[PDB]
């Protein structure tokens, strides 16, 4: 089974950029838009869970609405010469009527819509 | 390959 195109709109679309210094937390924004007539459930995933704090990391976007997801890069030891293998992904699914975690649990993979972003470190 | 995990809060 093939996966369906992403329903949400993403800003940025492909790239999450983090500019140093990395002494303090570096927050970058990921705006998710729901331009549809139905509420859309979303979950944020990443290849480096312990390096970030994502607020919110999941939830529901109302119809015709937009959410600012704060991707927070925790302070670390930056090596300019190392390439950030860090990636993110937004999974989405249509919220069933009159409705959570029980929904995600029984969601088959083609029911999920994926969008991947790559993390870029500068300075 | 590069497995994705649920992001932490
Ligand atoms: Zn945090
Ligand atoms: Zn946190
Ligand atoms: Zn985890």
């Amino acid at each position: 089974m093939a996966k369906v195109e992403q329903v949400l709109s993403l800003e940025p679309q492909h790239e999450l950029k983090f500019r140093g210094p990395f002494t303090d937390v570096v927050t970058t924004n990921l705006k998710l838009g729901n331009p549809t007539d139905r509420n859309v459930c979303f979950k944020v995933k990443t290849t480096v869970p312990r390096r970030y704090c994502v607020r919110p990391n999941s939830g529901v976007i109302d119809a015709g609405a937009s959410l600012n997801v704060s991707v927070m890069l925790q302070p670390f030891d930056y090596d300019p010469n190392e390439k950030s293998k860090h990636k993110f992904m937004v999974q989405s699914m249509f919220a069933p009527p009159d409705t959570m975690e029980a929904v995600w649990k029984e969601a088959k993979p083609e029911d999920l819509m994926d969008s991947k972003l790559r993390c870029v470190f500068e300075l | 390959e590069e497995e994705f995990f649920d992001a932490h809060e």
